[PDB]
């Protein structure tokens, strides 16, 4: 005797966050729902962000390089920070070239079909010599939740060209998760609440899409719940 | 009474972790305690945890 | 990878006489053993058919 | 350069036929040096080698020592 | 006699001296780990004894060294590092390595 919440409305007001509503749902729900569907998305989501670097003429992170006005630990942290989406593959590699003065950015980097940036106006480096350049070819790969570098070194698959840098791991899509209830349209009836969730992603993730495997990653988890 | 010596400089980054001694700027102390994961963080009506 | 989980095992279901049941299951990965505590204790508590 | 044929001699008119374990090459001099430790772990190898030796020279020849001894 | 900084370092294997060059000064920019070795520094120890298996290893071999004890300084435990710089003093009366 309970209604099914059907997704309705997908307001994308921007490029980065947007609101999802969902449509009637029973007395009670509210808080159910919109509290499990908020930890499920702020916690277990597939991130696509940066892995592990190698620059052209560094041998470590705390190096510094000539032309570049910033550190290398400078250029890891921001890096670290990129929104790339990846569609084909789960691990590739991509490239960047850029010389003479000018800021680079994410929109210098050679962008075959699979993989598409983002946000292209990200800046990731200065440069303020004329014949100074830098080629850095960049690693991206799937995965969730969160990933120190220290415990990267576990895999111990001959991890040890000098020129490798590894970064601190942050692929999480999700940043900023909210939510809240209010009194949904008649239908014949009332005390039905509509659920609204707003969502604010780094820009790899579309709503619906994220409230999806959400929803199936919680009714995957909770069918262990038949019992003996 | 030597012949050389040799320095070498090693540079470890040190994360946090429970155990480290943090502070304000006047009189409250604290060992931090546990990394708790964002998501069990109390939250703004806006959606921004503390 | 993207999708792969830690299902839970139901270790045991402890059972006093007839009504204090004591569930317990084990693995949980991080962070779901308070939401599906939260989502089943108010789907429970508050709003289950039964008469009175 | 420790396993070949003569379908790979046959460029070399195969001169020799497969599986002959002949010598076929040499090494100028190794110095020997990283290797002291092994060498010397080869030392004492050795060493028990030719004390088994000897065992089986008297012993094993004069078929042992059928006498009273001390344990 | 006086003391060696060469690679030559016994009882250990490949990983021990993976992170060593041809002169036994670590890399720069090679990230270690707490318990491994950084300088290879070999003291020479006193003949002390007259044994067969001498004259068989250092006087056939010509290793006249010829014992050697490890005293590499070590990475003290609990720490990892990636050596950033190395500097080497070097009196001018030795001969200085390839590395120096």
């Amino acid at each position: 005797e309970f209604l099914k919440p059907r997704l309705v409305d997908i307001e994308q007001v921007s490029s980065t966050h947007a609101k999802v509503t969902l449509e009637p749902l029973e007395r009670g729900f509210g808080h159910t729902l919109g509290n499990a569907l908020r930890r499920i998305l702020l916690s277990s989501m597939p991130g696509c962000a940066v892995t592990e670097v190698e620059i052209d003429g560094v041998l470590h992170e705390y190096s510094t390089k000539e032309g570049v006005q910033e550190d290398i630990l400078e250029i890891l942290l921001n890096l670290k920070g990129l929104a790339v989406r990846v569609q084909g593959k789960d691990e590739v590699i991509l490239t960047l070239n850029k010389s003479g003065i000018g800021p680079v950015t994410a929109a210098d980097i050679t962008h075959d079909g699979d993989v598409e940036i983002v946000k292209p106006q990200h800046v990731i480096c200065h440069l303020t010599d004329e014949n100074a350049s830098i080629s850095m070819r960049i690693k991206v790969q799937r995965g969730r939740g969160y990933v120190p570098a220290s415990t990267r070194i576990h895999s111990e698959e001959d991890e040890r060209p000098i020129g490798r840098l590894l970064v601190d791991a942050c692929y999480s899509p999700v940043e900023r998760i909210a939510y809240n209830v209010e009194a949904a349209r008649v239908e014949q009836r009332t005390d039905l609440d509509k659920l609204v969730i707003e969502m604010e992603t780094n820009g790899t993730i579309d709503p619906e899409e994220a409230i999806r495997r959400a929803a199936t990653i919680l009714a995957e988890q909770l069918e262990a719940f038949v019992d003996l | 009474g030597v012949l050389k010596i040799v320095k070498v400089y090693l540079a470890v980054k040190r994360r946090i972790q429970p155990g480290d001694k943090m502070a304000g700027r006047h009189g409250n102390k604290g060992v931090i305690s546990k990394i708790n994961p964002i998501e069990d963080m109390p939250y703004d009506e806006n959606g921004t945890p503390v | 990878s993207v999708t792969e989980f830690l299902k839970p095992r139901l270790v045991d279901i402890e059972q006093v006489s007839s009504t204090h049941a004591k569930v317990t299951l084990e693995p949980l990965e991080r962070g779901f053993g308070h939401t599906l505590g939260n989502a089943l204790r108010r789907i429970l508590l508050s709003s289950m058919p039964g008469c009175a | 350069t420790k396993e070949i044929t003569l379908e790979a001699a046959r460029y070399e008119d195969e001169s020799l036929n497969l599986g002959d374990y002949v010598e076929d090459q040499i090494e100028s001099v190794t110095f020997d040096r990283i290797t002291t430790q092994t060498a010397k772990q080869v030392i004492v190898q050795k060493v028990r080698e030719a004390e088994r030796a000897m065992v089986v020279d008297q012993f094993r020849e004069h078929e042992g020592e059928i006498i009273t001894g001390v344990v | 006699g006086p003391e060696e900084i060469t690679a030559d370092i016994p009882n250990v294997g490949e990983a021990a001296l993976s992170k060593l060059d041809e002169s036994g000064i670590v890399y720069i920019g090679a990230e270690v780990t707490g318990g491994d070795i950084l300088v290879g520094k070999v003291t020479p120890k006193g003949e002390t004894q007259l044994t067969p298996e001498e004259k068989l290893l250092r006087a056939i071999f010509g290793e006249k060294a010829s014992d050697v004890k490890d005293s590499s300084l070590r990475v003290p435990n609990g720490v990892s590092g990636t050596v950033i710089d190395v500097q080497v003093f070097t009196r001018d009366g030795v001969e200085k390595d390839k590395r120096a």
